[PDB]
DNA sequence: AAAACGAGGGCCAGTGCCGTA
DNA sequence: AGCGATACGGCACTGGCCCTCGTTTT
């Protein structure tokens, strides 16, 4: 709970001081920083990959912000069973399917009158009744390890197993915040009763070819905050005893991370062949891994300070651009993991960082 | 009801036998012991219509079912003896299928050899198996070559279809296939997958070696060092059970040449056909060499081994098999998931700490770690040759604006950096490991140029030497060390000197932040060495260890983890989880390469039951096949199965990650499996060799009275009495008294039991001296015990009487030792005598216990055989379907069907009795007691296990996966008689 | 046209058979979009980030709430990106001129009763210094001109109009020809302090920014492009008996859809998802046409993932298993052709990094 | 310019502890 | 004569043969 001021610092979140743990649970923080937007942008995207791209019968869906008929959507999962007879269509009535969709919904709050939006990725699988809770227990488990995951401590990430009020069975997820648990994503087994409203006329377009036969799906539905996820992995990232020496540093996972690499220019002055720079940065951010450009600067000072300043924004790799690599080619490299001094080639230096990510995202 | 128990029978009526002074004998004895307090309790007796029996004894009924059994196999293997060898083909045929080399080895497609008997040995492209792709048979008349559809270039799926070799001949006797390793060969037969059949049985050459003269691990160990005065004299009488070996015993030829490349198994297909000849000429060499071997070994094996029990017992203990389905796939992903996540987690918190203690390189500060000290801490930076020239040093050589003119300055920019780039990469060579790491994070990293590269540290164990002691707190201590063992714990003053001088130059050890960890240990050499912990300074030694030989690592130690010491830190509840993390996957550690690669094949809906068909099962769209568990029929000792996977599977415990390989192997639908087992086999069979040896009932010694006298259902077994002591329930009980049996070791014993009991040593050895009034007593200088009445005398000569050695009292050990004195055979009962390397004659022999444990192990397997051809006689001669057997050594279970479940374990029932009073009738009397005679638990489900009830770590939910439920049994079984009109 | 009716059946747009109209397409009004809608905005959203990542110096990305902060909906995206102003002048060290870019769901009415309609538009806030604001104003009119040129098939069909008025001294409307009417597409102009000297004062002490050893308030220049309008705009212009839309390669939803051709066998799937998962590996986006269940037409087909803006269509025939060849069809030029399974992924990433220029 | 010797890393089999029935 | 016995594997560690490359040589 010491680690806001590193928020603050290097923005991840807002630097106004009035972001209590309801402000940001609720969602009615002013607004997250340049690069706690992109470690959400990346925690999204990897959603959207380990949950929509690689399997298939899973489509995205475009839900409106309201109704046509002023109070928003509290949840993205109505909008989408809108759109459940055009992708029956697409799927060719072939279920189990499900639609994905990250959105951002607003939450009525009353702070003991207020309103709160919060970023939302949610999935809704249509399943037959004879295996909807085969793959309740399948997505709890696919996404507790999804979550578990890119987490230094997993132990922290738990489920839930819950009943509703009239029986239908639920699993919620939660993380150990330092304060307790907190819920961070449910998924419910709703019995098709939203469905049969939302279609009361014909009911035959709604049956979906099970195998050898047609029935009625039943929907299965799945909803996770990821701004409480964001903060999850935020607070998972920072640091605890007789270590004997300390230094300040969130290790959040390469994937998410929200600057891979940092460049900078070391002896220091040196003129004016320093345009090499700009080819290494055009070149790597054209393999779309984050380079925070250190060229422009104040400092001019020690470089634990620089290297706590990378160590502040999770940066994995610090690589420094001096003049004996302009004479042979060999940059130096700085690793946040494991603090220590490295020699590199440049295009060695561009793939070992392509490589380094695409296997951190391997096992 | 009567004679302190016996039930009702037809195996004779006479009998006593009484022998008057032999049971006055064992009364007294049995009342100075003593035991005289006899519960009353009369098991209810079982009147039943018994099978026929063919007389004159059961001696001659097993002898006459095992001979008929095993006659037309006999008939065959005769035929194999006898067959006029034709020579080899001048070249092999590169065609699809059988052919047939006859005269002057001539090409003749064949789809299948129809021979009675022929040798096999296949081969299989391992780089893309396991289907078969090669294969010669030799036959009685002529020679065959199979050869695999893998013969054109394709793209193929190997989801294991019927693509095994065709052998099995259609009906609209019958056959016998040997070879070196038979069960491997029997796994790529085409029709032995199949739900019914077969009438094919194989003969092993390696299990009939291990029967005719085999050795231990101990002497293989020592066989092949040859490259305990009178311990070599069996080294040539003897072999391993390798082919080349085995031939070179039996045959005694010139030496057959082995595949210098092992092209099978190292090279791919297309070098393989490049060799297609010579890897035929291979395999040719190989059927041969068995042959021959197999034409020596069957008689020397029909003389070692003359009941045909072991015959018929070894034929269909050949021919197991187990049904599987797409569970088995769903098994494999699962587990195989669940253990990557468990070791993604631990390798994780493991490079966590192996990153954060990587830090205190700077400013050599390690150097104050006590426990990071004694690795590299290496700084590389190397290296570089001068080009360039000359003289001149190269180590020294805020305006606001908006300018993109310069819309080509990129590629400039670009250009300037790709010239830059090309210039450098001849100054280096090969790319060696990060220099500016120490050595031991090098070391603790996968190189960088290896196609399984994972980013930061990886191969973190768990379990490793390093990450132990990189992170544990040690015993209330702070420094674990290695050398010639690691952290010592579990497997009239003493006083040991001190020292420190230094010399230069050695590596700096602190022994200061050791003594105040100790001191924020206890914040909440001599003394604190017995019980206490801490260690010293320098030296290293002992000074005050119980065990003696180590432990890296300490990986079972989880309640001395969960009480305090020894801890870990940093830090807190990571010790613990640690351990159950290792704990959890130690099993599918040590066994997923055989779960994983353990092929089956599937068998499609054209060749399968229809009447599993009409059974209201499919089961929506799955896929029904099977897998032969490929074992070898007899391995030392005494010929027991040999299996590298499912004779070692682990059972159902909810803490295992693959523990539930055990109850994957589920029925078809329509069949179920009935098994049971024996309980207790050996504990009653050295009973039985002691009461037969002092007089003729069962119950007439101390130690044979309290094996045949407790029940296990709502009772107290042997055992369990054992593990009511106490004591520990049960199987621990059960190894300290099979341990006990086989030579009860004081120190043994004593940590055994010490590990078991989890207290004080002193109280437990009171315990053990208590437990070792069993043994004793036994027998110039000597021990104070003779067959004189005193031992001291003067000038007496005596050299004839210390020939005489055996123990008193209350067990047994004198006859399981008369067995071990033998020169000849000593086969009881039956009855087969094993090894040239282990009989006395021209053997020290010094392998004591591996003979009593011989006896009694042969009495188990002898019990074994006796099930089966017994379990085989009664299932042809009635209507009970599915025949096909899968046993384990104490148990055994039978692939029926839900329809003739009953009649199945009646017939195990039947089996059991037959079996007991076989053993009964080999010694004397015929009669045996009560609470032995049957089965008392019965198995009867779709999937094989060994508790009725199942629950299980991977799957968490069984029956929440499609399963059923088992069936205690029991008394119930015994009103379904085994004709076929019942209920 | 026909086109509007080719979006429906292909799931471009929502179903609907009354709001199906251009004038509804154009108003914020919606029946949304379909799985390939979204994708394409996806993508086309995707390519405008990366148009400005790889602008020097930095431009940092944030977000904006969307009601109202004192209890509504928002119009502009603006605002949002003003209030985060002071607390981004730290991370650029109050160095140099910067800008603000974000993409977000904005609001309008439409106009029996009113009702609200929504787009989702990408701004760009580009603070800088008063004396070099037309200038800058003047790359970004030509970078954003550039910037539609490239994925057009017709760069004719994009325009660039210049205005002025009181309150913006010189700003810049970037139209779309259909050709049924020119269109906006997106809006450049150059807002003078005003706006964000309305929502500090005061003390204003902290809103100027060095420029070289002076401090002074920098002008703002507001860039805001529609993504919805470009989308339409792309789809009327890939649309050419032939009825097959041409989207470019870098931006068309799905670019490779595999189906069998042998008779429904399992060793088909198996090699279908074999090179689906091979492609999914490389990021290439790939319709599953293998499942199937029938596989009627082959002609029918092709026009269906040429109405889908398909660009390559592969055919896993009988031949596969067992020469490893397969039957590629391209878009552009319809012109069916074979080429081994394994030289697939490295065709279809050439190709599409081969799109790649400027 | 050209021949030779030592340092470094991979493939090999052997050994020590542990994993299960 | 003195003794746990029969197996089945696994991973961690190691000294030695072999190839590559550089430091060193006509
Ligand atoms: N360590 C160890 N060593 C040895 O040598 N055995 C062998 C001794 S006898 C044989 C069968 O034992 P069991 O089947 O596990 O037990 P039960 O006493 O036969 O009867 P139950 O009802 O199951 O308790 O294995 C077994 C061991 F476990
Ligand atoms: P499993 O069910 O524990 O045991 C199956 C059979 C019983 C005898 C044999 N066995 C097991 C363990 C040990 N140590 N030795 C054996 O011979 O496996
Ligand atoms: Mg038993
Ligand atoms: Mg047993």
């Amino acid at each position: 709970a010491l680690l806001e001021i590193c928020q603050r610092r290097h923005f991840l979140s807002g630097s106004k001081q009035q972001l209590s743990r309801d402000s940001l649970l609720s969602g009615c923080h002013p607004g997250f920083g340049p690069l706690g937007v992109e470690l959400r942008k990346n925690l999204a995207a990897e959603w959207w990959t380990s949950v929509v791209v690689f399997r298939e019968q899973v489509f995205p869906v475009d839900a409106l912000h309201h109704k046509p008929g002023r109070k928003l959507r509290e949840n993205l999962l109505h909008g989408a069973l809108e759109h459940y007879v055009n992708c029956l269509d697409l799927v060719n009535k072939r279920l189990p399917y499900g639609l994905a969709q990250i959105g951002v919904c607003f939450h009525p709050v009353f702070d003991t009158k207020s309103i709160g939006e919060k970023t939302e990725a949610s999935l809704v699988w249509f399943t037959p009744p004879r295996t909807s809770n085969q793959w309740l227990d399948f997505w709890l488990r696919h996404r507790l390890q999804w979550w578990r995951k890119f987490a230094m401590s997993p132990s922290n990430f738990s489920s839930s197993d819950c009943q509703d009020e009239e029986g239908r069975k639920g699993n919620k997820l939660y993380y150990n915040f330092p304060w307790g648990k907190e819920l961070i994503e449910t998924l419910w087994n709703l019995g098709d009763h939203e469905l049969l409203h939302m279609y009361p006329g014909n009911v035959s377009k709604l049956h979906g070819r099970d195998g050898r036969k047609n029935v009625v799906p039943c929907v299965l539905s799945v909803n996770g905050d990821l701004d409480r996820g964001m903060l999850a992995y935020l607070y998972d990232s920072f640091q605890t005893r007789k270590k004997n020496l300390h230094r300040k540093v969130l290790k959040l996972h390469p994937c998410l991370a929200p600057i891979k690499v940092a460049l900078d220019v070391g002896r220091g002055p040196t003129l004016e062949l320093r345009q090499v720079c700009q080819g290494l940065f055009n070149e790597l951010l054209e393999n779309g891994i984050s380079v925070w450009p250190g060229y422009l600067e104040t400092m001019q000072s020690s470089l634990e300070q620089l290297y706590s300043k990378y160590d502040e924004m999770s940066i994995l790799f610090t690589v420094l651009v001096t003049e004996t690599t302009l004479e042979n080619g060999l940059i130096h490299l700085r690793s946040r993991d494991t603090t220590m001094k490295e020699m590199m080639h440049i295009s060695k230096l561009k793939d070992f960082l392509i490589k380094y990510i695409s296997s951190a995202k391997n096992v | 009801m009567l004679s302190r128990g016996l039930h009702e029978q037809i195996f004779g009526q006479g009998g006593e036998m009484p022998g008057e002074a032999a049971v006055r004998r064992s009364v007294e004895h049995l009342q100075k012991h003593g035991l005289w307090g006899q519960p009353a309790v009369p098991l209810p007796d079982v009147e039943l219509r018994l099978p026929p029996l063919y007389g004159d004894n059961l001696d001659q009924h097993f002898r006459l079912l095992a001979q008929k059994q095993s006659l037309p196999y006999l008939e065959a293997a005769n035929l194999l003896l006898q067959a006029q060898l034709p020579p080899k083909p001048p070249a092999w045929a590169w065609a699809e299928g059988w052919t047939r080399y006859g005269p002057e080895g001539e090409a003749v497609p064949v789809a299948i050899p129809e021979e009675r008997a022929l040798v096999f040995d296949v081969e299989v492209c391992l780089a893309e198996g396991t289907c078969p792709t090669l294969a010669v048979a030799i036959s009685p008349s002529a020679w065959y070559s199979w050869c695999s559809q893998r013969l054109v270039e394709e793209r193929y799926s190997w989801t294991s279809q019927l693509s095994p070799a065709d052998l099995i001949p259609l009906e609209v006797q019958e056959q016998l296939v040997v070879g070196h390793n038979v069960s491997f060969d029997r796994a790529h037969i085409r029709e032995q997958y199949l739900i019914q059949g077969s009438r094919m049985r194989f003969l092993d050459t390696m299990s009939m070696h291990m029967a005719i003269s085999g050795l231990s691990s101990f002497q293989r160990s020592l066989w092949i060092a040859a490259k305990a005065i009178s311990s070599w004299d069996w080294l040539d009488i003897s072999s391993v059970n390798s082919l080349a070996e085995v031939h070179r015993l039996y045959v005694g030829g010139p030496p057959l040449e082995k595949e210098p490349r092992e092209l099978f198994v190292k090279g791919t297909m297309k070098d393989i056909r490049e060799n297609f000849q010579d890897l035929m000429q291979y395999c040719a060499q190989d059927v041969w060499a068995t042959h021959e071997v197999f034409q020596q070994q069957l008689p020397l094996f029909l003389e070692r081994c003359p009941h045909p029990v072991t015959l018929a017992g070894m034929l269909e203990m050949g021919v197991s098999y187990l049904p599987v389905n797409q569970n088995w796939e769903r098994y494999l992903a699962e587990a195989q998931g669940t253990y990557e996540e468990l070791q993604r987690e631990m390798k994780k918190s493991l490079m966590d700490l192996a990153n954060d203690a990587c830090q205190l390189l700077s400013g050599e500060r390690y150097k104050e770690d006590p426990w990071l000290w004694d690795l590299e801490w290496d700084l590389q930076e190397f290296k570089q040759k001068k080009a360039k020239k000359v003289k001149k040093e190269p180590a020294t050589a805020l305006g606001p604006c908006s300018e993109e003119e310069e819309f080509q300055q990129d590629v400039m920019a670009r250009a300037c950096l790709q010239k830059l780039k090309g210039t450098t990469e001849l100054l280096p060579k090969r790319p060696q490991h990060l220099p500016g790491h120490p050595g031991w994070y090098r070391k603790l990293c996968p190189r960088l140029d290896d196609p399984a590269w994972t980013p930061g540290p990886s191969l973190l164990s768990l379990q490793m030497r390093v990450t132990p002691k990189l992170m544990a707190l040690t015993w209330d201590g702070f420094p674990l060390h290695y050398s010639e063992r690691h952290g010592w714990g579990y497997l009239n003053l003493a006083k040991l000197p001190t020292g420190t001088t230094l010399e230069s130059a050695g590596v700096v050890c602190p022994y200061r932040a050791i003594e105040s960890l100790y001191r924020k240990h206890c914040l909440e050499p001599y003394n604190d060495v017995d019980i206490p912990g801490c260690w010293f300074f320098k030296l290293p030694h002992k000074d005050g260890n119980s065990c003696n030989v180590g432990s890296p690592f300490a990986k079972d130690f989880l309640p001395k983890m969960e009480d305090g010491t020894l801890q870990a830190g940093p830090g807190g509840a990571s010790g613990p989880r640690a351990l159950e993390i290792n704990k959890m996957i130690s099993f599918w550690r040590n066994a997923h390469k055989r779960i994983s690669s353990q092929m089956v094949v599937w068998l499609p809906r054209s060749a399968l039951p229809r009447a599993v068909i009409r059974h209201p099962d499919y089961d929506e769209e799955g896929l029904y096949g099977a897998i032969l568990p490929q074992v070898v029929t007899a391995g030392t000792i005494t010929r027991r199965a040999v299996e590298p996977t499912w004779l070692t599977a682990s059972n159902a415990r909810p803490d295992r990650v693959g523990s539930e390989l055990k109850a994957m192997v589920q029925a078809p639908p329509g069949y179920t499996l009935v098994g049971a087992d024996v309980d207790s086999q050996e504990l009653w069979i050295a009973a039985v060799l002691g009461d037969a040896h002092f007089a003729g009932m069962h119950g007439c010694t101390a130690f044979g009275w309290m094996t045949l006298q407790g029940r296990k259902s709502r009772g107290t077994d042997l055992h369990s009495k054992t593990a009511t002591t106490v004591g520990i329930s049960r199987e621990h009980a059960k190894i300290f008294n099979y341990g006990r049996i086989y030579g009860a070791g004081q120190p043994f014993a004593e940590r055994l039991l010490m590990q078991f009991n989890h207290r004080l040593t002193q109280q437990e050895a009171a315990e053990k001296a208590q437990q070792m009034y069993a043994a004793t007593k036994g027998l110039l200088r000597k021990v104070q015990r003779e067959t004189a009445r005193k031992s001291q005398w003067k000038k007496w000569e005596v050299v004839a009487e210390r020939a005489w050695k055996g123990g008193t009292e209350s067990e047994m050990f004198n006859k399981l030792e008369s067995i071990a004195t033998s020169d000849i055979p000593r086969t009881p009962v039956l009855g087969c005598c094993i090894s040239r390397a282990l009989e006395p004659s021209a053997v020290q022999e010094e392998f004591m216990t591996s003979r009593v444990n011989w006896v009694v192990q042969s009495s188990a397997v002898d019990y074994l055989h006796l099930m089966l051809v017994a379990m085989k006689w009664l299932f042809e001669e009635f209507a009970i379907d599915g025949r096909f057997c899968i046993s384990i050594h104490d148990e055994v279970r039978y692939l029926v069907r839900e329809e003739d479940r009953y009649r199945a374990a009646l017939a195990l029932q039947i089996t059991n009795l037959l079996t007991r009073c076989m053993f009964a009738y080999k010694l004397g009397l015929n009669d045996l007691p009560q609470s032995v005679a049957f089965f008392s638990a019965v198995d009867i489900d779709r999937c094989l296990r060994k508790e009725v009830t199942m629950d299980c770590k991977t799957p968490s939910n069984p029956t929440g996966m499609e399963r059923r439920y088992g069936i205690p049994q029991g008394e119930a079984l015994d009103i379904y008689q085994i004709i076929e009109l019942t209920k």
